[PDB]
RNA sequence: UGCUGAAAGCAUCUAAGCACGAAACUUGCCCCGAGAUGAGUUCUCCCUGACUCCUUGAGAGUCCUGAAGGAACGUUGAAGA
RNA sequence: CGAUGUCGGCUCAUCACAUCCUGGGGCUGAAGUAGGUCCCAAGGGUAUGGCUGUUCGCCAUUUAAAGUGGUACGCGAGCUG
RNA sequence: GUGAAGAGGGAAACAACCCAGACCGCCAGCUAAGGUCCCAAAGUCAUGGUUAAGUGGGAAACGAUGUGGGAAGGCCCAGAC
């Protein structure tokens, strides 16, 4: 007797939105990478992507504990001769805020193709009116 | 300043203070006797 | 705001004073506003506009329409400008060169002349080497480009042979001479970008 | 712990309201704000204001002390209003005043023109001194710190500007 | 460098708070840049036909139409191996 | 060791900072000028000759300065020899 | 003792360290060393403390009213700092 398999054609995909306001970054993130590879459902298949579509509204808002917020450096090389670009996590929200829980999210999901695909379920946003109303995303907490 | 890793009182008016993480020996009559580190 | 203009030569203007200052002379046609872009729809507030005419058959269907909604004339090309909110542009509005009238330093930006494939030498003033003393196939040659292991690869943006020119430059301010409307011209001090018969966009300048 | 272990008096004519944390006292001289400490506790007991750690809370002795004393020197404030005696010592160094900009002349190629922010009433007795007023003491200090800033002290002849009751340091010529 | 200021009736630039402070940092200047697969916006333009077959498929087809536009070709260029 | 071409030059560089200049600062045995030292700072800049294979070095004359190091004592499928 | 001549699990990767010695098959269970928020199997377990340094997650002599837990001494309402 095989094991049963979650098909893809056969999955079924929920929506949620999450309120990051005042919830900490990495403690969010991970209930987010669990959510979004599909850990909670009981159809986990390893190799197929099971998880749900969740909507962070309230990105900016996200709290940090201890002196994250000035000494949380965020690098990264430009590819470029000598250009090592680093950004703390106040810049990193007073720029592009979207991109703190992305790359919390990011590092938290598995590496490589399904990793990348479990990726795409999730949409950040700074503000907290989101256009995915179409979609009846419910709330998650 | 003096930045040397051993900081202490050297005359009397002079007072230790940690300001910013940084142990420094803040005085009134000598302005010599500032110094920060250690 | 900015126009759009064809390079037409080089001259010098003599002042009486004992001085000739040497002039690029820039005719700029009647600009048209063919479309005005706003915060509502685009984004950005900005203008676009047109220049010069163009053959009936020559123009498609595509551009022959977007120049109908305006009511203008078909120019030979497109070009737009972002607007410094006190100034505000109709749609078909021509803009002369009296704009620049008041003013006093002006940026042309213009295509520069392609210099095609070009050396290491020519490109980046790299020196050639001795031209004898033994010298072996390797003259005006770039020499070294790395190190050795520990790299073992070279850099990016490393200064080699390649395209020299037919890249967008731009001149910053230019001391604008004399601003002719009867001849629609506008005479700046110096030289500026691409060749005669090539469009130039000369707008005010940005470091007053 | 024991500045806190000392209430503060409030005369009459000093109106006083505790939006939750957020302290407004009203006075004659000017209405002032203090969006005070989530760690300490006041409450109005009789005439004068207690102070208080909260339970739970680390450091509750050293943040009571600090509302005590801000709120003392709030309420010293917009009863008196405090004062700062500026002085300019050496030749050519003056003073002046037009309106709510302080024009100085402190021996530089460019005429430092400093601005007043806040109810900060500022005068010149003479053209070597400047005495300025108001309610709070952070915006007197830091004003008056600026004033300062512009020409500190040459521990020489002492040339620049002063407070009054500050005494300076002078060395001799090696 | 300071201001106000507890712990520590004082002092104290710091623990709450409030300011200054460099050719470094992020911008401002210039160039590229939507393969930014997160492939984004506008503006315009064009195509408004009959019928068969099947596993009733985002389907194999038949006649009939061929637009906008493009490519090719030519004459070529201060564009270019 | 069934081969990892090894000094110096030329060409082209790139990073570190333990900063030579430039910039910001504290103390002085800091009057000013000009320094001495230490702190921060790596953005950019940082000679040409004489002699010698020389790297160095010593000279000559400059320069705001004429930095110290890493990179197979960077760089011979790039040159020289 | 191990490797050599020993696979497997842990130590990120790691002959020689820790665990443990592979006859073959099995889509069964119990454990070892390591672990149990996500990458990644298992405690966002419970309880009582300690750290504010991103300590943990490189380093010494020395330097500090950082901050717990004790055990003694001072010497005072005739109010000691
Ligand atoms: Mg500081
Ligand atoms: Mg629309
Ligand atoms: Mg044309
Ligand atoms: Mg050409
Ligand atoms: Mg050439
Ligand atoms: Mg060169
Ligand atoms: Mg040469
Ligand atoms: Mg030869
Ligand atoms: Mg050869
Ligand atoms: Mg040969
Ligand atoms: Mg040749
Ligand atoms: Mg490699
Ligand atoms: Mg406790
Ligand atoms: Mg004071
Ligand atoms: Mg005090
Ligand atoms: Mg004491
Ligand atoms: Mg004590
Ligand atoms: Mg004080
Ligand atoms: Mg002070
Ligand atoms: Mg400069
Ligand atoms: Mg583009
Ligand atoms: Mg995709
Ligand atoms: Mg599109
Ligand atoms: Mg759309
Ligand atoms: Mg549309
Ligand atoms: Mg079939
Ligand atoms: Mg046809
Ligand atoms: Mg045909
Ligand atoms: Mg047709
Ligand atoms: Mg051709
Ligand atoms: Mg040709
Ligand atoms: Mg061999
Ligand atoms: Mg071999
Ligand atoms: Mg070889
Ligand atoms: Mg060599
Ligand atoms: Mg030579
Ligand atoms: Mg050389
Ligand atoms: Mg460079
Ligand atoms: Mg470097
Ligand atoms: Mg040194
Ligand atoms: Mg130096
Ligand atoms: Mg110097
Ligand atoms: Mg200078
Ligand atoms: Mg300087
Ligand atoms: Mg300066
Ligand atoms: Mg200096
Ligand atoms: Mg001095
Ligand atoms: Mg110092
Ligand atoms: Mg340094
Ligand atoms: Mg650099
Ligand atoms: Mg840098
Ligand atoms: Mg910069
Ligand atoms: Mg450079
Ligand atoms: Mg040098
Ligand atoms: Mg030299
Ligand atoms: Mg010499
Ligand atoms: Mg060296
Ligand atoms: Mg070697
Ligand atoms: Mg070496
Ligand atoms: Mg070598
Ligand atoms: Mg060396
Ligand atoms: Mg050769
Ligand atoms: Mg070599
Ligand atoms: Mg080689
Ligand atoms: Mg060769
Ligand atoms: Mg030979
Ligand atoms: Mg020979
Ligand atoms: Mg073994
Ligand atoms: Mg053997
Ligand atoms: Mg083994
Ligand atoms: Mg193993
Ligand atoms: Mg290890
Ligand atoms: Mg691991
Ligand atoms: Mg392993
Ligand atoms: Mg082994
Ligand atoms: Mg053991
Ligand atoms: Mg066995
Ligand atoms: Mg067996
Ligand atoms: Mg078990
Ligand atoms: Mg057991
Ligand atoms: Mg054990
Ligand atoms: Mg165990
Ligand atoms: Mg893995
Ligand atoms: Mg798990
Ligand atoms: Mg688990
Ligand atoms: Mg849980
Ligand atoms: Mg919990
Ligand atoms: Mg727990
Ligand atoms: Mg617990
Ligand atoms: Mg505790
Ligand atoms: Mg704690
Ligand atoms: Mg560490
Ligand atoms: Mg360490
Ligand atoms: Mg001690
Ligand atoms: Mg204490
Ligand atoms: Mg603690
Ligand atoms: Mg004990």
């Amino acid at each position: 007797m095989k094991t049963f398999t979650a098909k893809p054609e056969t999955v079924k995909r929920d929506w949620y939105v999450v309120d990051a306001t005042g919830k900490t970054l990495g403690r969010l993130a991970t209930e987010l990478a669990r959510r979004l590879r599909g850990k909670h459902k009981a159809e986990y298949t390893p190799h197929v992507d099971t998880g749900d579509y969740i909507i962070v509204l309230n990105a900016d808002k996200v709290a940090v504990t201890g002196n994250k917020r000035t000494d949380k450096v965020y690098y990264h090389h430009t590819g470029h001769i000598g250009g090592i670009k680093q950004a703390t996590f106040e810049e990193m929200i007073a720029r592009r805020p979207e991109r703190v829980i992305e790359i919390a999210v990011k590092g938290m999901l598995p590496k490589g193709p399904l990793g990348r695909a479990m990726f795409r379920k999730l949409k950040v946003y700074a503000g907290n009116e989101h256009n995915h109303a179409a979609q009846q995303p419910q709330v998650l907490d | 300043m003096k930045v040397r890793a051993s900081v202490k009182k050297l005359c009397r008016n002079c007072k230790i203070v940690k300001r910013d993480g940084v142990i420094r020996v803040i005085c009134s009559a000598e302005p010599k006797h500032k110094q920060r580190q250690g | 705001i900015g126009l759009v203009g064809k390079k037409v030569g080089m001259t010098r203007i003599f002042t009486e004073d004992g001085v000739s200052i040497p002039v690029t002379v820039i005719e700029v046609e009647a600009n048209r506003v063919t479309q005005v872009k706003d915060l509502a729809n685009d984004g950005y507030r900005a203008i676009q506009v047109t220049t010069g005419a163009k053959k009936a058959n020559r123009v498609t269907k595509p551009e022959a329409g977007h120049f109908a909604k305006a009511g203008v004339e078909a120019g030979r090309g497109l070009w737009e400008f972002r607007l410094a909110e006190g100034e505000e542009f109709t749609v078909g509005q021509s803009i002369s060169v009296e704009l620049f009238a008041d003013v006093k330093k002006v940026d042309v930006t213009g295509t520069s002349k392609g210099k095609g494939f070009a050396g290491t030498v020519k490109r980046w003033n790299f020196r050639t080497q001795d031209a004898t003393h033994g010298n072996s196939l390797s003259h005006r040659v770039p020499g070294s480009i790395g190190q050795n292991q520990t790299p073992g690869k070279v850099f990016k943006g490393k200064k080699m042979a390649g395209q020299m020119g037919n890249e967008r430059v731009t001149v910053q301010s230019l001391d604008v001479v004399r601003v002719d409307a009867e001849r629609n011209l506008l005479l700046v001090k110096g030289a500026v970008p691409g060749a005669t018969g090539s469009d130039l966009i000369v707008k005010p300048a940005v470091k007053a | 712990s024991r500045v806190a272990k000392a209430p503060v008096v409030v005369p009459a004519g000093v109106d006083v309201k505790i939006n939750g944390q957020v302290i407004t006292i009203k006075g004659k001289n000017g209405e002032l704000t203090r969006t005070l400490n989530d760690a300490v506790e006041v409450k109005h007991a009789d005439n004068t204001l207690t102070f208080g750690p909260r339970d739970g809370y680390a450091d509750g002795w050293a943040q009571a002390g600090t509302a005590r004393a801000l709120l003392n020197s709030m309420v010293i404030g917009v009863t008196e209003g405090f004062t700062k005696k500026l002085q300019l010592v050496g030749v050519g160094y003056r003073a002046a005043v037009k309106g709510n900009v302080i024009n100085l002349s402190l021996g530089f190629s460019h005429p430092v023109d400093h601005q007043l922010p806040a109810g900060i009433t500022a005068e010149c007795p003479t053209q070597t001194e400047i005495v300025l007023k108001g309610a709070d003491k952070q915006v007197i200090g830091q004003v008056a710190a600026d004033l300062r800033a512009y020409r500190r002290p040459e521990p020489y002849k002492g040339k620049g500007v002063r407070y009054a009751d500050e005494v300076v340091r002078t060395k001799e010529a090696k």
